């Protein structure tokens, strides 16, 4: 005979039972012992016999869902466990919008999406009986719905919740379902989603552990840290019902059908949901992309609206922060510099049947690519890159496979050394790249002296051109210390792809509806006062609460905006110690496709150069049809060649390319092209660059530097502001998400 | 371990 | 950065491979 909860500091004053299992059940009444699940939910000591004790008739139920327990879960089988998962009543809210209260649902309903879905007050089953005329929702809510959004309810909870059918289960049977917040006693989406950490896995970018709160996540929950399975389940919840439709908001009302768990504790798990909802929004987790809202249905509470926000450069950064802002509900206005959008994105659309990029036009790694993500929302396909580059000779022989294995071995092994090198250097004792792998080639051949032919020599040379054609620049100017420097953190995995629509389909999208002033360049930014005040190159004003610089790393070198006040020297620092990389372009039509005897379907074809200093003309060359029904080649210049060629007129950087392109294809004749394009990127005025790279004696630790905001007013983003992921699209467009996620928050 | 964390959520 | 290659990408030089 007791009416005191077991448990210490239990705010219950008057405990009944839930189960009412037992023929002996103490109700509202005496028991030997009260069990305590919540602080709104106990059960009798004669219920916990009737499954717990052997003689009694519910230890077969227990026992066989005990069993099942036992062998799917890695938390001890309890009665309390067991009650929690199996005998709790379910709660469910009232969908009448001007109602929305929690009942209680009898002990035998078992919950279900659409009940979540429909509920109203009173819902009974079918009836032929006329129904009473009453107002079920105005029966006043049960008084511990009230305790549960207490602080205090949660630390009272013994047992964390389980979700039951989670979205997020088929993805993570390779760990224990209670270690993730699922029920142990449970059981064609794109397949560059891939959001959760696998067992033995390597680090992959933008990847979860579904079993760990990342560190953002600790900070903005700290009530979960010694407890993070309730937080865990939702937010795995939460991606796998983004990822399920990328094509729509995720809203707390469509995640709440799909939190199914017994007792007060699903009250405690919908009104968390929304908050992480939220977070992950803001975050630029969900939500996100290409997405558009439309027209007033802003995806961040009101509270985050009041605020205004200028961005400089409508290239992918500048766009992606702008699109995720509006989106939130934040005021925002674009300035450009130039007469259109896109920056680095600049596609030709002139070619027959097919779209050119002028910069940027392949995905490198679509697993958890935005890109990829982006595409699945605009319905665009993306074409995955063969294996094959054959490595062909000035004229006609395709470099034999002995010969390629035997060079790409030591060209390799050479990289190996660098990286022994390297690992005890300073920045002051940093020595570029190239004449690093110079004087390890050397005393090779020296040390063992095992001769390479002319052939092998030059074979050698097209792979030190394509590390040229990474970096953009000749390897001379290259740390040989940090060339590599952001593989450091997970990268992004899986297929590079040619985006065959062209980025401009996805900056356009980005675009779209948001204010943009073109031929606006930014000339100066005072933010001394109490907002900023832009200024234009021909004197129009701007002003607003804060603004996002996303110009390229070339412009801020070359010091075309007057910050008042200035930069720090720290910062001046870092954007020196970077280098601003380029490479060219060229775009071929032809009348037919001349290569398709010798090329055999490959994406690309390689061409080995003739000498070290050309090595940069065209060392590869690209087949731009996926269907190969059209007839285009693109190729690029980098290295010392970009140097060769800006003094060339287009005419002549044609000739050359078809000079190449005839010894590449000695043993046929090769048509003229009818149609071309040499891209200028290097002098263009607004940008000067195609991406950057780390100088030597530089650190990828300037990165971060330039991506520092000041005062939480001037924030940065753009390419050369991403550590983990610098020169692509995707860096910036992630830069950009990164930069709104902090405006967002000040 | 700063390898594995996801670039958005270690943003500090 | 090495990131950037498609086409015949290098391999030498990397960090031994992080598990989980
Ligand atoms: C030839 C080439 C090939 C490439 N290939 C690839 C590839 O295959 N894959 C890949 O992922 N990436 C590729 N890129 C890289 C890529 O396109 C960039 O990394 C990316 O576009 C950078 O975006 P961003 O927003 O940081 O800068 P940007 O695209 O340069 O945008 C910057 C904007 O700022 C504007 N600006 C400058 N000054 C001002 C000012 N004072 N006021 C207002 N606006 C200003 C610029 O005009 C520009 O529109 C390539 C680039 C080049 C040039
Ligand atoms: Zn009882
Ligand atoms: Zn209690
Ligand atoms: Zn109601």
């Amino acid at each position: 005979g007791s009416r005191k909860c077991e448990k210490a500091g239990c705010t219950a004053t008057c405990p009944v039972c839930f189960a009412s299992a037992s023929e002996r059940c103490a109700k509202n009444g005496y028991t030997s012992r009260w069990y305590h699940l919540s602080c709104g939910e106990h059960f009798c000591n004669e219920c916990f016999d009737h499954y717990y004790r052997s003689h009694k008739d519910g230890y077969d139920k227990y026992t066989t869902w005990k069993k099942i327990w036992t062998s799917n879960g890695k938390t001890e089988p309890s009665p309390k466990a067991f009650m929690a998962d199996q005998q709790l009543p379910y709660w469910v809210q009232c969908t009448k919008p001007e109602c929305r209260k929690w009942r209680q649902l009898t002990k035998e309903i078992q919950l279900t999406p659409q009940i979540a879905k429909t509920y109203r007050c009173g819902m009974k089953p079918n009836t032929a009986i006329k129904p009473e005329t009453s107002d079920h929702c105005s029966l006043p809510e049960d008084l511990r719905v009230l305790e549960v959004s207490n602080h205090w309810w949660y630390s009272m909870l013994i047992l964390p919740p389980l979700l039951k059918d989670s979205v997020a289960a088929p993805l993570l049977s390779a760990y224990y379902p209670d270690c993730v917040g699922m029920s142990p006693s449970c059981t064609g989406m794109n397949r560059y989603f891939q959001p959760f950490y696998q067992p033995n896995e390597c680090g992959k970018a933008l990847c979860v552990r579904p079993d760990v709160m990342e560190l953002d996540e600790l900070y903005e929950f700290p009530e979960y840290s010694r407890d993070p399975t309730m937080y865990l389940a939702l937010r795995n919840l939460i991606l796998a019902l983004w990822y399920t439709n990328c094509k729509e908001a995720l809203t707390p009302q469509k995640c709440i059908p799909h939190i199914i768990v017994r007792g007060l504790v699903r009250i405690r798990c919908v009104q968390e949901v929304e908050r992480i909802l939220y977070f992950m929004t803001r975050k630029g987790l969900i939500n996100t992309g290409v997405l558009s809202v439309g027209a007033d249905q802003y995806l961040l509470p009101k509270d985050y609206h009041n605020k205004s926000v200028i961005i400089i450069g409508a290239g992918p950064a500048g766009l992606a922060a702008a699109r995720q802002l509006h989106n939130f509900g934040i005021k925002v206005t674009v300035l450009e510099a130039k007469d259109r959008i896109g920056g680095r994105v600049w596609d030709d659309k002139s070619f027959k049947g097919v779209t050119v990029g002028r910069g940027a036009q392949i995905v490198n790694g679509c697993i958890n690519n935005p890109v990829a993500l982006m595409c699945e929302q605009l319905g665009i396909s993306m074409h995955k890159f063969g294996e094959r580059c054959d490595l062909i000779q000035e004229g006609g022989r395709i470099t034999d496979p002995t010969i390629d294995k035997r060079m790409d071995f030591h060209f390799n092994a050479l990289l190996d050394v660098v990286s022994e090198w390297r690992k005890d250097k300073t920045q002051l004792q940093d020595v570029p790249l190239g004449e690093k792998i110079e004087e390890i080639y050397k005393a090779f051949i020296k040390e063992s002296g095992i001769q390479f032919s002319e052939l092998e020599g030059q074979v050698l040379q097209f792979h030190l051109s394509n590390l040229e054609y990474a970096c953009g620049s000749n390897l001379h100017q290259v740390s040989a210390r940090s060339w590599d420097h952001n593989e450091f953190f997970a990268q992004f995995a899986g297929d590079h792809t040619l985006l065959t629509p062209g980025y401009s389909v996805i900056i356009e999208k980005l675009a779209e509806g948001l204010d943009i002033q073109l031929k606006s360049p930014v000339q100066c930014i005072d933010y001394s006062g109490d907002e900023v005040q832009v200024t234009t190159t021909d004197g129009t004003g701007y002003s607003a609460q804060k603004v996002l610089v996303t110009v390229p790393l070339a412009l801020l070198q070359k010091g075309a905006i007057q910050f008042n006040p200035p930069l720090s020297e720290k910062k001046m620092k870092a954007i020196n110690s970077l280098g601003a990389g380029i490479i060219e372009k060229i775009a071929l039509q032809f009348p037919y496709r001349f290569w398709d005897s010798k090329v055999q379907g490959a994406d690309f074809f390689g061409h080995v150069p003739p000498s070290a200093s050309k090595r940069g003309l065209f060392a590869v060359f690209y087949d731009m049809d996926p269907q190969k029904k059209h007839s285009v080649l693109m190729s690029v210049i980098a290295g010392e060649a970009v140097a060769s060629v800006r003094t060339l007129d287009d005419k002549q950087v044609l000739q050359q390319c078809m000079a190449t392109l005839r010894e590449l294809f000695k043993e046929q004749e090769v048509p003229d092209p009818t149609k071309y394009f040499v891209t200028r990127w290097s002098t263009d005025p607004w940008i000067q660059m195609a991406y950057s790279f780390v100088k030597t004696g530089g650190s990828g630790e300037a990165y971060d530097i330039i991506a520092e905001d000041i005062q939480g007013t001037v924030f940065f983003a753009g390419e050369a502001t991403n550590r983990h992921f610098p020169q692509t699209v995707t860096g910036a467009y992630l830069s950009g998400v990164r930069e709104a996620s902090k405006i967002a928050a000040f | 371990d700063p390898h594995f964390h996801h670039f958005l959520l270690s943003q500090t | 950065a090495r990131t950037m290659q498609t086409a015949r990408k290098s391999t030498g030089g990397k960090a031994p491979r992080k598990q989980l």
